[PDB]
């Protein structure tokens, strides 16, 4: 067993998928989303 | 708006609004309570 106080990346789970149920691969990217920012701060305005 | 005071937060509001939106009393303006404009005698022994 070894440790790592690391939270800025993964760099610890690597490998090739071998089946749509494979559970030990690397990491693939995700949908490129956007800002969608709406805070909750006592009379914020529209920005529609 | 998101936050909402759950109890009363206006004990230090003597007067709200000196306007005249229709050249009369604004229908939600607040003059002070008659309790805070009392001038009674003092017992001549200990102020009070």
């Amino acid at each position: 067993i070894t440790n790592a106080r690391t939270n800025n990346d993964e760099t610890h789970a690597t490998g090739p998928i071998e089946d749509l149920n494979s559970t030990s691969h690397g990491r693939e990217p995700e949908i490129e989303s956007f800002a969608d920012r709406a805070e909750l701060a006592m009379m914020i305005q529209g920005m529609t | 708006r998101t936050i909402w005071n759950s109890s009363i937060i206006t004990q230090r509001i003597s007067a709200r609004g000196l306007m005249n939106l229709e050249d009369a009393r604004p229908p939600e303006a607040k003059i002070s309570h008659q309790s805070e404009l009392d001038m009674g005698k003092i017992d001549e022994t200990s102020g009070e």
